[PDB]
């Protein structure tokens, strides 16, 4: 639920 | 003295420890928002103050304890946190109040 690259 | 943070949405505290903290996307926060980076903001618990440093492109809010509107804060720029004060990683959500320990 944590991971994942960040959204602009 | 030491800082922790209350959830204004009732969330359970956090307790902060010495030294910088990294806070954003992850379990200690409980943010899962994809917006909010996994390392969003640095929280320095020094000498008996707290300082926060926005260091993402998306930015933190800042509302002082006797105001009512969450400001952006300046990227990559340190302010000074005190008792009362708020955070937050969104301007509508994600938002802790600062307390100190004592309190």
């Amino acid at each position: 639920p944590y991971a994942g690259e960040t959204d602009e | 003295g030491g800082f922790e943070l209350q959830p204004r949405d009732g969330g359970p505290r956090v307790a902060l420890a010495p030294g910088e903290t990294v806070i954003g996307r992850g379990p200690l926060l409980g943010i899962t928002d994809k917006r909010v980076s996994r390392r969003h903001a640095i929280l320095e618990v020094a000498g008996g103050q707290l300082r926060i440093k926005p260091i993402h492109t998306n930015p933190c809010f800042y509302q002082s304890s006797e105001k009512s509107q969450l400001l952006p804060l300046k990227p990559n720029l340190w302010c000074y946190l005190n008792p009362g004060d708020s955070f937050s990683l969104l301007v509508d959500k994600y938002i802790f109040r600062i307390l100190s320990i004592p309190s």
